[PDB]
């Protein structure tokens, strides 16, 4: 299990840069490589990152190469440069999951047991974060029987040094808008969170519609977590939750009525200074 | 203005203590002899 | 003579392609590449299958004809010395 | 040429120090490589801390040109 | 665009499609790249577009040029300096000189050179009577163009402007518009 | 706001000139010049600006 | 070896020191308020791969001279005069030589030996055991002979000072020696202070008297506080030795 | 036989990320390292990547330590499609600035004369700042005269610092124009760093927190406004000079009057329009 | 730009630093301030220090050339 | 001397439980591959080789390297198992050697098939023309002898090297015990 990982802006950006190579290299849709890093008690740490051949067969997905053989050998190198760095996983730039990955990770899973798997897109058609991380389970059935191995999401983020944070900080000098105030919190998020939740529901909608329509089969374990889901939606039709809702609105807008007094009033204060200032100026030029 | 306190060795070494300002092992310009510096006396350095 | 036609790459991808006599003694490499780039012979640094030159005749080292040499200068960095 | 380069950086003014404490001090633990100092670890011998007479002290992770043992606080 | 350089031929663009008829929306779109933008190029090419726009009625220049020319950003300020000048093209106005006198001496050069280009396009081939400042500006030539302390920029700038202030002879003006008022193709691509 | 910004982008080199010494006056004396003490140094014979 | 010696020379030439100063406070996770023994503070940084939970506030810390990077931690400072108070060598006397003391020597030993190999007896009668005894006799009789016996024949560490030895002219540099020193015996318990010719430094402090007299009084103020002060001695032991114990301060 | 004026050295986005962590990883230290590129017109010298290198030094001095390092990682580098090959060489000045010494030059020359239109370029880790960064490119002048040729404004915009041209600018070295230019997807990225999960957006506070808060802050701004009556009594018997030394050391009753009532206006707006967006959204 | 500049000039606070007292606050933007070598100084106050906290002989960080009170 | 970068295709499948070939097959493959390793290695000193096993699907147990003793202690720890898979091994290999760690070597397989083959005729001529177009050149050895002649297997041999191509072949062993190294002369001493 891990509680949360965290990755550093220098391996998205190398990631980023191993894509335009091989792109301008040409007649390739994913990149594969590894991920450097060390552990902190279940929070782990991303840091680094080197590239490592490989190379599949879009047709059927049971071909595959990756030359692990420089793999061992960038270890080594990087080992060198600096110790305290060991591997900690694997990385690929395709869109979304493909089927090799359980492949790949059986054979990463050697370097590594406690492997994490995060994908990082780099064409993002969203509002969200550039990362997803995933560790493979053992999942045991109740009628699904065979026990095979299925990736599990974990918590991801991004995380960054102080260097890291002055160099971002330097280049994101192409567009700029701070307003910690309420423009951010109101910019970030309701509008940001609401695009994000509908873009999600209209996937719910789409393989609900492709089960529905009879281009897939029927998954139970879907069936059982959208019943759940549909369970939890609250109710706002009783008394006790608008009672509720009213006096705590209520509670705020007596915070806020007082906060926009105060402003009022020293901003009549600066008013009345800055007439008082220019009758000084005027009756000492007069 | 530094006041000599030792001569070691027959080769000119010698060590002067500069009042309130530091303790060094300097050399004899060309101008004086040898035989003019002694233990105990009073000597005149230069600045750099 | 039957002078050892080498190849000089440097890191920087330039290629300062040189022949020499079969006795010459990385010593002689490196002063003659000195001479060529004007820089001190010390700077320099050859390379052959990852493994320095340190010293000595080259042929015992297997030098050969048509070998890859990889010529790797020195980086030095700092206030003083 | 040692010795030539020996003798000019043994110009002759000194800046004379009583040495104050001889210090025997090892490695912490290992030193990532890019970064990694001589002085800090990568340090068996002994070390020493002098009192120039201009009332500064000062700690000399390479003792200097003298055998460490000879030399008494 | 991301690029920089092709927003900078999309200001241009706006420059020449725009010359002269003072549309109002095109000035909008100007100002707001000149106080918006994050390259300085742009900003730069953006306040100079303004020339183009408004150079047939030369009082509105300076009116949205003046507190422009007070700005932080040095190259804002040359493009206020270089935008006086194309609007204000031989016609010797007191506003664009009394703008363009302060930052003669500007600390930053590049923005003297400007300055003393702007002043030698606008105060063409005028005598003393027609302004009286013509004589203090070409004794600033001289002694900029002289002196030894100062930049090198700021001598180019000072010996173009000595070039342009008695060009032709002195027997030549820039008119971005004909005499009867037709744009003159020619003069807006020139300059 | 303008000259707000302009002043704190030029600070940087306005706080990279020297300080001034505070010294004690001890008598204005001859032409223009005075006797000053240094703390914690000696006493000195300066010159007096125009101002 | 003559070239491994001038190489070593060589090598040896091209390296600087380091400032040493002491750490006061960690302000941040990478900011450090650091006092250089000559006085002038700073705020510096630290190395990123040195163990900053040892550098508490008192910890000393070898700077680097450009930058005033802190570098290395170091153990705290031994005065050479104090390598000397703990380097003296009693000759080889052994507690046969003395002759003539038997019941004097085994209080001695009680005092300052028993406590250090047997305190479970101490715990079982329940008494904490006694920290220093004064030896007061006659000229020539044995005082020193058994101070260096103790010395020799007993195996923790020892100090041995004259009080006429301590004092130094400027003004206070004899308590800091005084304090200095039981500060190390604080650090390398056990240890044995003998105090030679307490009655140097000892004497009653007068109402009137001259400003050498006043110095010398801190001196022995900054004594009497170090032995039984606000903080307890605990594992250092004290033996004095006088030829005029009536001429020593009643608090002490 | 020009090298002009408006030539540029551009550094990438990885590229300038490397050398400033790097950098700061060794503070007291001048580490170093090697960058690779290409050779594109008289005008441009595009550096693509970096890596570290194995070194060791003292604070006054350091140097490689293995070259078997540098052609290996070239070699597997080129493997997976980085072929570029050096253009210069990198180090980290720890506070001094950004400038060359002897040595520096030193082995600046022995680059240069392997390629001619080599560069060095300096970092300072501890000047640079969040948003700006210290940094440099250079190249030497040989002992002929202008160094270069000038066709542009392009050199003559940045206004060398005393301490360089003291430590030797356009002496024995002359600067060049750095550029950091960057495609699309880079762009896109640097922009989704920043961005927090969807969620987050529509969280609401432990209530129980915020009314804490609010108290807590209005309980503060209660003795705020009996400060801010006790001085504007004042500021009529305060001489005009007085009043720029009242506020020094002595807080000041206004402007915390207008911290506080900022953020308790958008927290409490913002918490109030999560609870009736959500309120709305989840039936 | 303003909060930009702000984020900038904070350069000036680089961590070699001497540490001082502040004595007296003499106008706005500059204060003779008491550095720990000894000697009094007559100095420049960053723009963005908060006053509140220079109270009097109230310790403070100085730089090492300029002397300025940081 | 021919920069030439080739990947053996060893087979651990149960059939070579079998000791119709020196004791357990596997032996004789063994033992073949490594002499035929060491005649690569003398070859040309930048030649490379590699071991991809036939097993139950594939491992790739050694990429490209001139050194050959990874090769072969990989070449241990290979208990066979299972039954191969002849088109997945193929575009592994091919996957694998468009990678060379030097482009100016030469393509090319060896191949040491001792088992029967389970796919259609049609598909192999597809993997063929595609192997073709690819520039590879494979030296069949049909030991093992479960059909000793073509499994087929002519068809992608003469596809491959197609029209006189010379650079694919099909050195056939009998089941007679006899290690093939003898046997293979042609394919590994010279093409
Ligand atoms: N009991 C004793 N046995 C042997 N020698 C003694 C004895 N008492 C004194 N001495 C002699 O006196 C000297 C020691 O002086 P000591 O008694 O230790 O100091 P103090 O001068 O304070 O009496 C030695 O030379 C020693 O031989």
């Amino acid at each position: 299990a891990v509680q949360k990982v965290v990755v550093h802006p220098l391996v998205l950006l190398s990631v980023v840069d191993h894509f335009n190579r091989i792109g301008k290299v040409g007649n390739q849709k994913r990149v594969v490589g590894v991920l450097l890093g060390s552990w902190q008690k279940k929070v782990l740490d991303v840091s680094n990152s080197f590239a490592v051949p490989f190379d599949e067969d879009d047709k059927d997905d049971s071909v595959w190469f990756l030359d692990h053989d420089y793999l061992e050998n960038m270890y080594g190198m990087f080992k060198k440069v600096n110790a305290r760095e060991r591997i900690v996983g694997w990385y690929h730039t395709g869109p979304k999951l493909h089927k090799n990955d359980i492949a790949i990770n059986e054979l990463m899973k050697r370097y590594c047991p406690n492997s994490v798997l995060v994908i990082i897109d780099v064409k993002p058609k969203d509002l969200g974060l550039p990362t997803e991380a995933y560790i493979s389970v053992e999942e045991v059935h109740d009628d699904g029987t065979p026990t095979s191995k299925t990736f599990e999401h974990v918590t991801s983020e991004i995380g960054a040094e102080e260097a890291e944070e002055v160099g971002v900080e330097h280049l994101l000098r192409d567009i700029k808008d701070t307003t910690v105030g309420t423009l951010s919190q109101r910019i970030t998020n309701q509008v940001h969170g609401l695009k994000g939740l509908n873009s999600k529901l209209l996937d719910i909608r789409s393989y609900l519609e492709k089960v529905a329509t009879g281009k897939l089969p029927i998954n139970h374990q879907i069936i059982y977590q959208l019943q759940d889901v549909f369970n939890l939606l609250p109710d706002v039709s009783l008394q006790e939750f608008v009672k509720a809702f009213y006096l705590k609105t209520n509670d705020q807008m007596v915070v806020v009525y007082l906060a926009s007094l105060i402003r009022s009033v020293v901003a009549l204060h600066n008013l009345i200074n800055n007439k008082i200032a220019n009758r000084d100026a005027e009756k000492k030029e007069g | 203005c530094t006041k000599i306190i030792n001569a070691d060795s027959e080769d000119p070494k010698y060590i002067i203590n500069v009042k309130q300002f530091a303790k060094f092992v300097v050399d004899l310009s060309d101008q004086v002899a040898p035989t003019d510096i002694e233990e105990g006396m009073r000597v005149g350095v230069d600045r750099n | 003579a039957a002078p050892m036609s080498l190849a000089i790459h440097s890191t920087t991808g330039t290629r300062y392609d040189l022949a020499v006599p079969p006795d010459e003694t990385v010593e002689g490499l490196r002063k003659r590449l000195s001479q060529r780039l004007k820089v001190p012979k010390e700077r320099l640094a050859l390379l052959h299958k990852d493994t320095r030159l340190s010293s000595g005749k080259l042929q015992e080292f297997g030098v050969g004809d048509g070998s890859k040499l990889t010529l790797v200068p020195t980086v030095e960095a700092g206030l003083m010395s | 040429e040692n010795s030539e380069k020996i003798k000019v950086n043994k110009t002759l003014p000194y800046l004379v120090s009583n040495v104050i404490e001889l210090l025997d001090v090892d490695p912490n633990d290992q030193e990532e490589d890019g970064a990694n100092i001589d002085l800090d670890s990568q340090r068996k011998g002994k070390c020493a801390v002098i009192k120039t007479s201009t009332r500064q002290t000062y700690f000399l992770p390479v003792i200097g040109l003298v055998d460490a043992e000879k030399l008494k606080p | 665009d991301k690029d920089p350089i092709l927003r900078r031929s999309g200001m241009y663009t706006v420059a020449m499609a725009y010359c002269g008829s003072g549309n109002n929306k095109a000035i909008r779109r100007l100002l707001h790249v000149a106080v918006s933008d994050v390259n300085d190029d742009v900003r730069r090419a953006a306040v100079e577009s303004l020339g183009f726009i408004l150079f047939r009625t030369p009082e509105q220049c300076p009116s949205v040029v003046s507190l422009l020319s007070e700005s932080y950003n040095p190259h804002v300020r040359y493009g206020a300096a270089m935008a006086l000048g194309i609007c204000c093209a031989g016609t010797g106005n007191k506003e664009a000189i009394n703008l363009l006198e302060p930052m003669t001496n500007d600390p930053v050069n590049y923005v003297r050179q400007g300055a003393l280009i702007a002043s030698a396009l606008i105060m063409i081939q005028q005598t003393e009577i027609t302004c009286p400042k013509v004589n203090q500006f070409r004794q600033l030539y001289s002694k900029v163009i002289n002196d030894k302390h100062d930049d090198v920029m700021a001598k180019f700038g000072a010996i173009l402007a000595q070039g342009i202030l008695d060009a032709g002879g002195h027997n030549v003006t820039i008119s971005l518009q004909s005499r009867t008022g037709h744009t003159h193709m020619p003069s807006v691509v020139g300059v | 706001l303008n000259a707000k910004v302009r002043l704190l982008r030029e600070e940087l080199q306005l706080l990279q000139e020297q300080g001034s010494y505070v010294g004690e006056v001890v008598r204005a004396m001859d032409k223009k010049k005075v006797l000053v003490k240094v703390h914690p140094e000696g006493k000195f014979v300066v010159d007096v600006d125009k101002n | 070896k003559q070239y491994e010696k001038s190489e070593n020379d060589l090598k040896a030439l091209q390296s600087v020191g380091q400032i040493v100063g002491e750490v006061l406070k960690q302000l941040t996770e990478e900011k450090f308020i650091v006092k250089a023994t000559n006085g002038p503070r700073y705020v510096v940084g630290c190395r990123r791969q040195l163990d900053k939970s040892k550098l508490k506030p008192g910890t000393r810390v070898a700077l680097d001279m450009t930058t005033l990077t802190i570098m290395r931690y170091l153990p705290r400072e031994v005065d050479p005069l104090v390598y000397n108070m703990s380097h003296e060598d009693p000759g080889n006397v052994s507690y046969s030589e003395i002759g003539g003391l038997s019941e004097q020597i085994r209080e001695l030993r009680e005092v300052i030996e028993l406590p250090l190999t047997n305190p479970e007896l101490f715990q079982r009668v329940g008494i904490i055991p006694p920290k220093g005894c004064l030896l007061y006799g006659p000229p020539g009789t044995g005082k020193t002979l058994l101070a260096r016996a103790v010395a020799s024949q007993l195996d923790c560490n020892f100090l041995k000072v004259v009080s006429s030895s301590i004092v130094d002219k400027y003004i206070g540099e004899s308590a800091r020696l005084i304090r200095e020193m039981f500060n190390y015996a604080r650090d390398h318990q056990p240890c044995i202070i003998f105090m030679d010719e307490i009655d140097a430094i000892g004497g009653r402090r007068f109402s009137e008297g001259t400003s050498a007299d006043r110095e010398i009084q801190r001196t022995l103020m900054e004594l009497l506080n170090q032995m039984d002060g606000f903080d307890t001695l605990h594992r250092v032991k004290m033996i004095m030795a006088t030829n005029r114990p009536d001429t020593l301060d009643p608090a002490l | 036989p020009a090298v002009d004026t408006a030539e540029q050295v551009y550094i990438s986005s990885l590229a300038l990320l490397k050398m400033l962590k790097h950098g700061r990883a060794g503070v007291p230290m001048e580490v170093m390292g090697l960058m690779l590129g290409e050779f594109v017109d008289d005008y441009t010298v595009r550096v693509i990547d970096v890596f570290a290198m194995p070194q060791s030094g003292t604070g006054v001095s350091v140097e490689a330590v293995d070259p078997v390092f540098q052609a290996k990682m070239l070699d597997m580098l080129k493997q997976t499609g980085r072929p570029e090959m050096v253009v210069g060489w990198y180090h980290s000045h720890p506070g001094f600035g950004c400038w060359l010494s002897g040595v520096d030059i030193n082995t600046q020359q022995s680059f240069e004369a392997l390629s001619e239109r080599a560069v060095a370029v300096v970092v300072d880790p501890i000047q640079s700042v969040k948003g700006k960064v210290v940094i440099d490119a250079f190249r030497l002048i040989n002992a002929n005269h202008e160094p270069r040729q000038t066709t542009s404004n392009l050199g003559h915009l940045n206004k060398p610092s005393i301490q360089a041209l003291i430590h030797g600018l356009n002496r024995h070295y002359y600067s060049i124009t750095i550029n950091y230019r960057k495609n699309e997807l880079e762009q896109k990225m640097l922009l989704n760093l920043h961005k927090k999960s969807w969620m987050e957006g529509l969280t609401l506070q432990d209530y129980s927190e915020h009314c804490k808060h609010n108290e807590s802050v209005v309980k503060e701004m209660l003795e705020l406004a009996k400060n801010y009556n006790k001085a504007v009594e004042e500021e009529d018997k305060m001489t005009p000079e007085q009043l720029a030394i009242k506020n020094v050391g002595k807080q000041d009753p206004k402007r915390h009057l207008e911290e506080h009532v900022d953020v308790l206006m958008t927290s409490n707006i913002v918490q109030c329009l999560a609870a009736m967006l959500d309120t709305v959204v989840f039936k | 730009e303003f909060l930009h500049a702000q984020e900038e000039v904070k350069r000036i606070q680089s961590i070699p630093l001497v540490i001082g007292q502040f004595l007296e606050a003499v106008d706005q933007n500059t204060a003779i301030v008491g550095s720990t070598t000894g000697s009094n100084y007559y100095v420049r106050i960053l723009s963005t220090i908060d006053r509140e906290l220079l109270k009097p002989n109230a310790s403070v960080a100085l730089h090492k050339h300029s002397n300025a009170l940081v | 001397m021919v920069l030439e970068s080739t990947m053996v295709c060893v087979d651990n499948s149960e059939y070579m439980r079998n000791g119709d070939f020196l004791p357990t097959r596997l032996q004789a493959q063994q033992d073949a591959v490594n002499i035929v390793c060491h005649s690569k290695t003398r070859s040309n000193p930048e030649n490379n080789v590699g071991l991809i096993t036939l097993a139950n699907d594939c491992e790739v147990l050694t990429t490209l390297t001139p050194d050959t003793g990874r090769i072969l202690s990989k070449l241990h720890t290979v208990q066979p198992k299972g039954k191969i898979t002849f088109c997945t091994g193929i575009r592994v290999a091919h996957l694998a050697l468009k990678h060379r760690q030097g482009k100016n070597h030469k393509m090319r397989i060896i191949a040491f098939v001792g088992s029967p083959v389970e796919d259609n005729e049609k598909d192999l001529v597809k993997l063929a023309k595609r192997l073709k177009k690819e520039k590879v050149n494979v030296d069949i050895i049909n030991f093992g002898e479960e059909e000793v002649n073509t499994e087929k297997l002519t068809a992608f041999v003469n596809t491959l090297n197609g029209k006189d191509g010379t650079g694919s072949h099909l050195v056939t062993v009998p089941p007679g015990p006899s290690l093939a190294d003898a046997l293979i002369s042609s394919p590994i001493l010279a093409g």
